[PDB]
């Protein structure tokens, strides 16, 4: 999900709704730290290649997008949370 | 020891790589509340003391730090 420079837009854009962004085209995404004790971060790429780092941005993303058809929960900032598992 | 320097540039290179592990990436975040780039993922990269290893897709590919 490469990402070009723009101003997102509407263009740019199930049994588990924790499923329905992947199904959407989004992607999860796990960070793994080189620190040595490891942290995790969650973050989702969208359709268009942006990165979110947080449900404030998802919020800002859906805004810009004009998406009245995904909601706050079905995302997850949880490093434990498997999407296939947890639901 | 700090991994960036205080403009989230690597000391070892002084390049401005994205944490999202593409190195041609031009930024693909919003801007970092801490220093308005578009590089910095969950934490800001000026003067962190850490970076990402490996970037694992949920039921995909693992992506690999291409400068570690
Ligand atoms: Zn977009
Ligand atoms: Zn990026
Ligand atoms: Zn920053």
């Amino acid at each position: 999900l490469s990402y070009q420079s723009h101003d997102c837009s509407g263009a740019c854009l199930g049994e588990n709704p924790l499923q329905l962004p992947i199904k959407c085209h989004f992607q999860r995404r796990h960070a793994k730290t080189n620190s040595h004790s490891s942290a995790l971060h969650v973050s989702y790429k969208t359709p268009c290649g942006r990165s979110l780092r947080n449900v404030e941005e998802v919020f800002r993303y859906l805004l810009e997008t004009e998406c009245n058809f995904l909601f706050t929960d079905n995302f997850s900032f949880n490093t434990y949370v498997q999407l296939a598992r947890n639901y | 020891s700090k991994v960036y320097d205080s403009q989230g540039l690597l000391i070892f290179s002084g390049m401005d790589l994205c944490d999202c592990l593409d190195e041609d990436c031009l930024g693909c975040f919003y801007a970092c509340p801490a220093c308005g780039s578009t590089k910095c993922g969950a934490e800001c990269r000026c003067d962190r003391k850490w970076l990402y290893e490996q970037i694992e897709i949920e039921g995909g590919e693992i992506i690999h730090n291409k400068h570690a």
